C-alpha cells in the first residue's frame, strides 16, 4: 500500500508542488505577492469570462453592451468594477512581485526571471487589449495613439500598423481581434506562469538573507498554505474597497464616453500602471528613439542578472544599494507622476532628468555601487 | 545516400511551399479586409461647403478637413509669411485649388484641438502647444514638427473634388 | 563574456564556424526574402521576377 | 404529401475543376436588376464584388450610379438622397419586411444572396422551379393569388411566373428565350451564394497535384526510416 | 553518378542542405504556380474573367 | 556534461513523452489518430481564433459577421470552411479513436479511459455551442430542442433551462454567453489532453496483439514521429478535399437562412455527429427516459472495463466478439442515419430496436460472448 | 483544543458566507437580465375590447391575436369534431376562456 498523495500521478505533482515542497522559514510577506498573482490571474479568468457573455465586441454595441452589464444585468456592475480594480490590483502586485526579485536577488535564478520577464510583456499586452475594449473616448484616442507609435520602425514599421489596425485606422477589426486576442492572451500567461514555478522549484524560493537554506526548509502545507490564504484575503480586502466604496478611483473619467474619432479628449493618458512608460516615450523626441525606449524600459531586466557584481545576492547587507533601490523606486513612481501631467513646462525637464536617472540607477549606479561595496568588504 | 537525402529534399520543399502559402493566407486574413479597401478609395465630395468654412468628414477613417476658401481668403493666405517658419509651402503649391483646400485632420505633436474655420493667425489656433496651423496647414506660429500632411487627389472638377 | 572567450583556441574555432554561419545567414536571408515575398530583391532576380 | 426533387442538371460549373461561365454570369445579373430585384433583394452583394468577374472598374461604377441609394444624415438634419458608388450593396425593394410581405400577396420574397445555399438541391432546384410552372392538376384548386409549382414544397408558391419568353433583351444578343435567362440567372445566383468558386476549384487543383506528390515521398521517407524494423531477422538461441 | 556528385556537393552539409531547400522553394513556388495556374486556364477556356475580359 | 534533451527541466517532459518515449513496436494505423485528434485541435483553435477576429457575437449581426468573414475577409470563407469540416473530421477521428479503444483492449488503461470520457463529453459541448454561433435557421431551432430537452429533468427543469438560455428564449444572452464558453472550453480540452498523455505514458501503450510490448518498444523520434507525420497529410488530404471541392457536403444548406423565431424548419436534424444520440432520444417515448438515455449512451464507455471478462485483452484473437464489435458499428451507423431520418412509421420501429440492440450489444452481448470463447478455449 | 477549533470553525462559517454570496453573484448573473425580465416577461393584455375583435397586439417577440370570440364562434368551436381535426386538442380543452380566446399569431407551416 502507497499513500496516494505522493503515488498518484496528479496527486504527486501537486504534492511536490504546493504541499511538501521545501521552502525556507524566513520567507518574509513580499514573497505572497507570489501567491496573489495567480489569484488575482484566476480571477482575471473567471470575470472576464462572466463579462465575455455579454459583451457583443463591435463598434456600434460595445459600449451599448458595457452599459447594459452594468446597469440591467443581476449584479454585473460587481463583475465588472471587480474587473477593472483587478486588473490594477494585478499590476500592483506584478510591479511588487519584480521589485522583490531586484531587491533579494532572486534574478540569479535565471530561466524563472527570464519567464517573468516574458509574463510581464504579454500581461501588459493583454491588459492594453482589454483597456481597448471598453470603446470610450480614452480608450479608441489611447489605441489610436499607441499603435501609431508602431510607425516608427524603419520600412516595415509602416506596414505592422494596418496589419494590426486590420484597416486604415482603429476600426471594427481592431476592437473584434482586441476581443479575440484579450481572451486568448491570458491562457497563454497561464501556461508560462505554470512553466515559471516549473524554473522555480529546480533551485527553490530564495530567502531574504539570500544565502542557501537547505538546513532550514520547511514543508509548504501546514505553514505557507495558511499564510497565502491570509494574503489573498488581505488583498481582497484592498480589492472590496477599490470596487465597493469608489469603483471609479483608477480611471479616467472620460473613459465613460463613446468613442468619437472627431473629438479628441482634452487629457489624454493611458492607465495608471503604463504612464511610467509613457513618461520616457514622450521624454525621447525621436519617434524611433521613444519606441526603443519603451522596449528597453522593460527588457532592462534581462541585464540585471548580468549586472548584478555585488559578491552578496541579497540587499539586506548592502545600505548604499538600498538607498539607490528606493532612489529607484522614487524614481519610477515620478515617472508615473509625470506621465500623468501634460507635457509642460516643468514636467518636461523633470521627464528627461527622471527617465536618464531610472536607466542611470539600472545600468551604472548599481554595479559601481555594488564593487566599490565589495572593496569595502575585503572582496 | 544522396537518392534518399533527394526525397528528403523534395518533401522539405513542398512542405515549405504549403507552410509559405498558409501562413500566407492567415497573415492575409488579419490584413484589411476588402470593405475597408473599397471604403478607402475616392471619396465623394461635393460643392456642400460654402466659402470661408471649414469642415470635416472621417474619409480613410482619419478626420479630414476640407476647408473652402474664400478667394478673398487666398489673397489672406498670399499675405501669410513663408520662409521665417518652419514650412514654408504657399497654399498654392500644397493645392491645386486654394479655393478649396484639403488637409488630414490629426494634429502631429499630441495637440488638443486647435480651433477650426479662420483660427486667429489665419487657420487655426492649437492649444496645447503653439503650431496653431495656417489656413493651409502649415505651421504658423512654432517649429512644430511638420504640417497636417495633405491627401493626394485626382479632383474631377470644381465643387466636385474627389480625394482619395 | 570576458577574457575568458578571448584566445587562440576559440579565435581558430571562431575561423572553423565562420563558413557555416555566415551560409546559415544567407539561408536564413533567402528564406525571409522568400517569406516576406520581398519585392525589393526578387524584381533583380531570374524568372522568379516574372511572377509580379 | 411527396417532394418532387429537382433532376441533376449539367450545369458548365457542375464538373470537378470547372468554374462558372462569367460571360452567363454578366448575362444573370441583368435579368436579376431587370426582373428579380423589383420585388426580391441581394442585400450581401455590393456593386463592388461585380468587378473583375462579370463587369470592368467603369461599367460598374455606371451601373451602381443608374440607381439611388440613402446616404447618412446631410448637414441640415435629414436624410438625403445620392446616386450609388462601388461600395454599395445591392438596393432593398422594400423598406422593411413588413412592406414586403403586405406589397406582395402576403408571402415574402427571400434574399437571395443564400437562395443556393439554402435550398436542398442547389441551382438545380431554382431553375427547375422558375421551369416548373404548369396548369394544376385536375382535384386540387389553388386559392385565388396562389400558383402551382410541382417543385416548391407545399405546391402552392405566392409568385407570379418571373420568366417568360422575351422578357429581357440581352446586350450581347443572345436569344432570350426563358430557358437561357433561368439558365444565367441560376449561374448568376450560385456565383453569388459561392463567391469563391472560383479560386476554391483553383485551389484544390494545386491541394490535388501536390499531395500527390507529397504523399509518396513522405511516405518513401516513412518506408525509409521505417526499414530497419521491417528487415529485422530476430533470432533465438538459448543455452 | 550525378546522384553521387549531387550528394558531396550540396547535401551533405545540413546547412547547404538548407540552402538548397531554400533557393529550390523560390523557383519551385514559381513553377508550380504557373504550371497549375496553366492547367486551371485550360481546363476552364472562354470562361474566366481573363479570357473574356478583351470583349469590354 | 549532459545532453540538452536529457537536461533541461523543459526538455526533460519533452524528450521523455515525444522523443525518447518507449512505444510497442507493432503498433498499427490506428494509433495514428491518436496524433491525428490532438493535431486537429490546433487546427480548430487556429481557425477558431481567427474567425473570433472577425466576428460579433450579436443576434442582429452574428450571420452578417459570419456571411462578411466568408465572403468580404481575405481568405475568409478558406478559415471558415476548414474550420467547420475540421469539426466534423475530429468527430471522425474521435470515434475512430473509441472504437481502437473498445477493440484493442485499451480500456483497461482506467485513468486514460475516464479522462477520454470525459474529453469526448466536452468536445461534443463545444460542438454544440460552436453549431449555436452562426445562428441560422438550424442553429437556432436545434438549439431550442436541444435546450428544451433539459426540462424533463424533474424539479429544477425549467429553472435550470431558463439558467441555461440566459432569459426566457434562445436570444441575444443564449448566443452571447455560448460564445465565450466556446472560447474557454477547448482550452479546458488541452489541458484535459495534457492530462490524458500523462496518465498513458506511465502504462506505455497496448498494442494490437494486446500483449505486454515492455520488452519490444522502440525510440519514438524516428519512428511513428514520422508516421505521425505521414497519417496527418492524410488527415489534411482528407480535410482539403472536404473543404476544397465540397465545403457544404457535411452540412444542411437550411442554416444559410438567418435564424427567424416564428418559422420552424421542415426538418430539426443536428449536425451528423450527433444524431446517433439524438436517434436514441427519439427513440424512449418517455422524454425524462429519453434524455436518460441520450446521456447513458456515452456514459456506457466508463462501464466497459467492469463489463470485459474475455481473459485475453485485446479483440485480435476473439472472432464471434469481433462480428459482435462490427454489430454495434453497423448498430452506430443505423442509428446515425435514423436521426437522420424523420419520425414515421418504418423509422420509429427502427430506431427503436437500434438503440436496444446497441445497448444489448454493450452490456449483454459482448460479456456473455466473452465468457463463450473462455470456456472455449480450456480456461 | 475547543479554543483554537471555535476559531477554526468561526473564519470558516464566514468564509462559507462570502462563498456563497460570491458565487450567487455569479450564478444570478447567469439569470435572466433586467432588462428580458421586462419585455418578454408577461406583458399584460387588455380585456375592454369589443366581441369578435382580434386585438392585433406584439409581444414575446411574436404577434398576439387575442379574439373575444362570440357565443357563434363558441358552439361552432365546440360543436367542431377534434377526430377530424389534424391537432388532436379539442376546443374546451385548448381555451380557458371561450369567449375571450388567445393565440400567437404566427402560423405553423411558415
Ligand atoms: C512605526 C510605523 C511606521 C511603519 C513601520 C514599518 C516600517 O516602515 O518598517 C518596519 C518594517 C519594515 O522593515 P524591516 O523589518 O527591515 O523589513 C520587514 C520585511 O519587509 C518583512 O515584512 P513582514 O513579512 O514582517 O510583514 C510586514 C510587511 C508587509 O508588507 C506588505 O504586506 C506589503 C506592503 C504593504 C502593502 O511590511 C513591511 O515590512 C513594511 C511596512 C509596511 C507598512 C507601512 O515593517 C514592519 O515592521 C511592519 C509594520 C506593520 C504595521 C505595524
Ligand atoms: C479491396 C478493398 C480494400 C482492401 C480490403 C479491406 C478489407 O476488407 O479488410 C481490410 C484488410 C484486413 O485488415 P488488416 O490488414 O488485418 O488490418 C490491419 C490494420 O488493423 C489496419 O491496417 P494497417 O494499420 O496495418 O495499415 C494501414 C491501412 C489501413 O488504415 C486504416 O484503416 C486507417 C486509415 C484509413 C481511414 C480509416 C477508415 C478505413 O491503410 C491502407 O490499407 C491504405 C491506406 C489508407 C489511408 C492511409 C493510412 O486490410 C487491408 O486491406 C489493409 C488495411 C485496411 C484498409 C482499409
Ligand atoms: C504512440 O503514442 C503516441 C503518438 O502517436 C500515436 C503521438 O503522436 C503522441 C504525440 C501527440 C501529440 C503531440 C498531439 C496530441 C497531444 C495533445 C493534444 C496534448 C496537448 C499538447 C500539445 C503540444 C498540443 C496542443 C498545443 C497547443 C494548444 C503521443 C504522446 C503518443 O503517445
Ligand atoms: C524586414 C525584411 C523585409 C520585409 C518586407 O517588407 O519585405 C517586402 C514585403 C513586400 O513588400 P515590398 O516588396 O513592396 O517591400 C516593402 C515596401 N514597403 C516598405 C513600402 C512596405 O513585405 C511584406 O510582404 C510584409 C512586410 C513586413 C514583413 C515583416
Ligand atoms: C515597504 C516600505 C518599507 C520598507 O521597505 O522598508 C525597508 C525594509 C528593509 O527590510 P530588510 O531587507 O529586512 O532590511 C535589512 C536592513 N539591513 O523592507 C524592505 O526593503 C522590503 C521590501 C523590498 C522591496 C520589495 C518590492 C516592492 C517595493 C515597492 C514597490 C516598488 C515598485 C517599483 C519597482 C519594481
Ligand atoms: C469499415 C471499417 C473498418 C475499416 C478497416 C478494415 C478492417 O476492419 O479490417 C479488419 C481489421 C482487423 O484487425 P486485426 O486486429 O488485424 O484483426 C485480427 C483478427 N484475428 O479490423 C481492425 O483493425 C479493427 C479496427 C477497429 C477500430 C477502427 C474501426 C471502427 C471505428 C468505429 C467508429
Ligand atoms: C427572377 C430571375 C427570380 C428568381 C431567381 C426568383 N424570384 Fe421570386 N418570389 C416572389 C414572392 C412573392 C415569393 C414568395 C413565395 C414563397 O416563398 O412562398 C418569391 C419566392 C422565391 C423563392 C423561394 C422559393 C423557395 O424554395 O422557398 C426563390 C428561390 C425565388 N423567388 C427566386 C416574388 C417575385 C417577383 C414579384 C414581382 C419577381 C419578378 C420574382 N419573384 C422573380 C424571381
Ligand atoms: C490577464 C488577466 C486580465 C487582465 C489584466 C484584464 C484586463 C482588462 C482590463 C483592464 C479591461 C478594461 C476594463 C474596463 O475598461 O472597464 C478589460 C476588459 C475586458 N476583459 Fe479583460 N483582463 C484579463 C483577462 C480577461 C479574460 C481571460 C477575458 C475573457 C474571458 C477577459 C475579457 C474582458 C472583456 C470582455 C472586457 C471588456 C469588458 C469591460 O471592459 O468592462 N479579460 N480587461
Ligand atoms: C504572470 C505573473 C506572475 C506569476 C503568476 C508568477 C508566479 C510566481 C510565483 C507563485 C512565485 C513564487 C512566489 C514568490 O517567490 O514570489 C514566483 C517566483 C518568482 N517570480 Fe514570478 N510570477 C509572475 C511574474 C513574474 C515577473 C514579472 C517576474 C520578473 C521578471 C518574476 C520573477 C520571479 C522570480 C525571480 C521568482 C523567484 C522569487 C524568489 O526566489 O524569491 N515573476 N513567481
Ligand atoms: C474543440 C474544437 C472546436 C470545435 C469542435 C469547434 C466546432 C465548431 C463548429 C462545428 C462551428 C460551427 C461552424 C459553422 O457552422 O459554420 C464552430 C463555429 C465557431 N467556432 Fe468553433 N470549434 C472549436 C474550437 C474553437 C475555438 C478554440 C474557437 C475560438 C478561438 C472557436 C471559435 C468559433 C467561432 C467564432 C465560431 C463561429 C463562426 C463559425 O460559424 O464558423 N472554435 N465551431
Ligand atoms: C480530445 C481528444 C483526445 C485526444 C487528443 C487524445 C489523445 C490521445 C493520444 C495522443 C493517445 C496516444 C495515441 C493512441 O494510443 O491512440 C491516446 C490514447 C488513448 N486515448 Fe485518447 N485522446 C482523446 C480522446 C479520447 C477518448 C474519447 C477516449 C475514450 C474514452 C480516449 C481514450 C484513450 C485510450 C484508452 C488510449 C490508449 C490507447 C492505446 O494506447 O492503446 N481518448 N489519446
Ligand atoms: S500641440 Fe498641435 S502642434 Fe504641438
Amino acid at each position: 500500500m502507497t499513500n496516494i498523495r505522493k503515488s498518484h500521478p496528479l496527486m504527486k505533482i501537486i504534492n511536490n508542488a504546493f504541499i511538501d515542497l521545501p521552502a525556507p522559514s524566513n520567507i518574509s510577506s513580499w514573497w505572497n505577492f507570489g501567491s496573489l498573482l495567480g489569484i488575482c490571474l484566476i480571477l482575471q479568468i473567471l470575470t472576464g469570462l462572466f463579462l465575455a457573455m455579454h459583451y457583443t465586441s463591435d463598434t456600434t454595441t460595445a459600449f451599448s453592451s458595457v452599459t447594459h452589464i452594468c446597469r440591467d444585468v443581476n449584479y454585473g456592475w460587481v463583475i465588472r468594477y471587480l474587473h477593472a480594480n483587478g486588473a490594477s490590483m494585478f499590476f500592483i502586485c506584478l510591479f511588487i512581485h519584480v521589485g522583490r526579485g531586484l531587491y533579494y536577488g532572486s534574478y540569479m535564478f535565471l530561466e524563472t526571471w527570464n519567464i517573468g520577464v516574458v509574463l510581464l510583456f504579454t500581461v501588459m499586452a493583454t491588459a492594453f487589449m482589454g483597456y481597448v475594449l471598453p470603446w470610450g473616448q480614452m480608450s479608441f484616442w489611447g489605441a489610436t495613439v499607441i499603435t501609431n507609435l508602431l510607425s516608427a520602425i524603419p520600412y516595415i514599421g509602416t506596414d505592422l500598423v494596418e496589419w494590426i489596425w486590420g484597416g486604415f485606422s482603429v476600426d471594427k477589426a481592431t476592437l473584434t481581434r482586441f476581443f479575440a486576442f484579450h481572451f486568448i492572451l491570458p491562457f497563454i500567461i497561464t501556461a508560462l506562469a505554470a512553466v515559471h514555478l516549473l524554473f522555480l522549484h529546480e533551485t527553490g524560493s530564495n530567502n531574504p538573507t539570500g544565502i542557501s537554506s537547505d538546513m532550514d526548509k520547511i514543508p509548504f502545507h501546514p505553514y505557507y498554505t495558511i499564510k497565502d490564504i491570509l494574503g489573498a484575503l488581505f488583498m481582497m480586502l484592498i480589492l472590496l474597497i477599490l470596487v465597493l466604496f469608489s469603483p471609479d478611483l483608477l480611471g479616467d473619467p472620460d473613459n465613460y464616453t463613446p468613442a468619437n474619432p472627431l473629438n479628441t479628449p482634452p487629457h489624454i493618458k493611458p492607465e495608471w500602471y503604463f504612464l511610467f512608460a509613457y513618461a520616457i516615450l514622450r521624454s525621447i523626441p525621436n519617434k524611433l528613439g521613444g519606441v526603443l525606449a519603451l522596449v528597453a524600459s522593460i527588457l532592462i531586466l534581462i541585464l540585471m542578472p548580468m549586472l548584478h557584481t555585488s559578491k552578496q545576492r541579497s540587499m539586506m547587507f548592502r545600505p548604499l544599494s538600498q538607498c539607490l533601490f528606493w532612489m529607484l523606486v522614487a524614481d519610477l513612481i515620478t515617472l508615473t507622476w509625470i506621465g500623468g501631467q501634460p507635457v509642460e513646462h516643468p514636467f518636461i525637464i523633470i521627464g528627461q532628468l527622471a527617465s536618464i536617472l531610472y536607466f542611470l540607477i539600472i545600468l551604472v549606479l548599481m554595479p559601481i555601487t555594488s564593487i566599490i561595496e565589495n572593496n569595502l568588504l575585503k572582496w | 545516400k544522396g537518392f534518399s537525402y533527394l526525397i528528403t529534399a523534395t518533401t522539405t520543399v513542398g512542405v515549405a511551399y504549403a507552410a509559405k502559402n498558409a501562413v500566407s493566407q492567415f497573415v492575409s486574413s488579419m490584413s484589411a479586409s476588402a470593405d475597408v479597401l473599397a471604403m478607402s478609395k475616392i471619396e465623394i465630395k461635393l460643392s456642400d461647403i460654402p466659402e470661408g468654412k471649414n469642415m470635416a468628414f472621417k474619409w480613410r477613417g482619419k478626420p479630414l478637413f476640407v476647408r473652402h476658401r474664400t478667394k478673398k481668403e487666398i489673397d489672406q493666405e498670399a499675405a501669410v509669411e513663408v520662409s521665417q517658419l518652419r514650412d514654408p509651402q504657399h497654399d498654392l503649391e500644397r493645392v491645386k485649388k486654394p479655393e478649396w483646400v484639403i488637409l488630414i485632420g490629426v494634429c502631429t505633436h499630441l495637440g488638443c484641438v486647435p480651433i477650426a474655420n479662420a483660427g486667429d493667425f489665419g487657420g487655426y489656433y492649437c492649444p496645447c502647444h503653439g503650431s496653431h496651423y495656417d489656413a493651409s496647414g502649415r505651421i504658423r506660429k512654432g517649429p512644430a514638427p511638420l504640417n497636417l500632411e495633405v491627401p493626394t487627389y485626382e479632383f474631377t472638377s470644381d465643387d466636385l473634388v474627389i480625394v482619395g | 563574456m570576458l577574457s575568458r572567450f578571448l584566445g587562440p583556441r576559440y579565435r581558430e574555432l571562431a575561423r572553423n564556424w565562420i563558413p557555416t554561419a555566415s551560409m546559415w545567414g544567407a539561408v536564413g536571408a533567402v528564406g525571409l526574402v522568400w517569406a516576406t515575398d520581398w519585392r525589393l530583391i526578387l524584381d533583380w532576380v531570374p524568372y522568379i521576377n516574372g511572377k509580379f | 404529401d411527396l417532394e418532387l426533387h429537382a433532376p441533376s442538371y449539367p450545369w458548365s460549373h457542375r464538373g470537378l475543376l470547372s468554374s462558372l461561365d462569367h460571360t452567363s454570369i454578366r448575362r444573370g445579373f441583368q435579368v436579376y436588376k431587370q426582373v428579380c430585384s423589383s420585388c426580391h433583394s441581394m442585400d450581401y452583394v455590393a456593386y463592388r464584388h461585380l468587378v473583375g468577374v462579370c463587369y470592368t472598374e467603369e461599367e460598374a461604377k455606371a451601373l451602381a450610379e443608374e440607381v439611388e441609394v440613402q446616404d447618412g444624415p446631410n448637414e441640415d438634419g435629414e436624410m438625403f438622397m445620392r446616386p450609388g458608388k462601388l461600395s454599395d450593396y445591392f438596393p432593398k425593394p422594400y423598406p422593411n419586411p413588413e412592406a414586403a410581405r403586405a406589397a406582395n400577396n402576403g408571402a415574402l420574397p427571400p434574399d437571395l444572396s443564400y437562395i443556393v445555399r439554402a435550398r436542398h438541391g442547389g441551382e438545380d432546384y431554382v431553375f427547375s422551379l422558375l421551369t416548373g410552372y404548369c396548369e394544376p392538376p385536375t382535384g386540387v384548386s389553388l386559392r385565388e393569388g396562389l400558383y402551382f409549382n410541382p417543385y416548391f414544397p407545399g405546391q402552392a408558391i405566392a409568385m407570379a411566373p418571373p420568366i417568360y419568353n422575351e422578357v429581357l433583351e440581352f446586350d450581347d444578343g443572345t436569344p432570350a428565350t426563358m430557358s437561357q435567362v433561368a439558365k444565367d440567372v441560376c449561374t448568376f445566383l450560385r456565383w453569388a451564394s459561392e463567391p469563391e468558386h472560383d479560386h476554391r476549384k483553383r485551389m484544390g487543383l494545386k491541394m490535388l497535384m501536390m499531395m500527390g506528390l507529397l504523399l509518396p515521398l513522405v511516405y518513401a521517407m516513412k518506408r525509409h526510416k521505417w526499414s530497419v524494423l521491417k528487415s529485422r531477422k530476430l533470432a533465438y538461441r538459448p543455452p | 553518378t550525378l546522384t553521387a556528385r549531387l550528394y558531396s556537393l550540396l547535401f551533405r552539409r545540413t546547412s547547404t542542405f538548407a540552402l538548397t531547400i531554400a533557393v529550390g522553394a523560390l523557383f519551385f513556388e514559381r513553377a508550380f504556380d504557373q504550371g497549375a495556374d496553366a492547367i486551371y486556364e485550360h481546363i476552364n477556356q472562354g470562361k474566366l474573367w481573363k479570357h473574356i475580359k478583351h470583349k469590354y
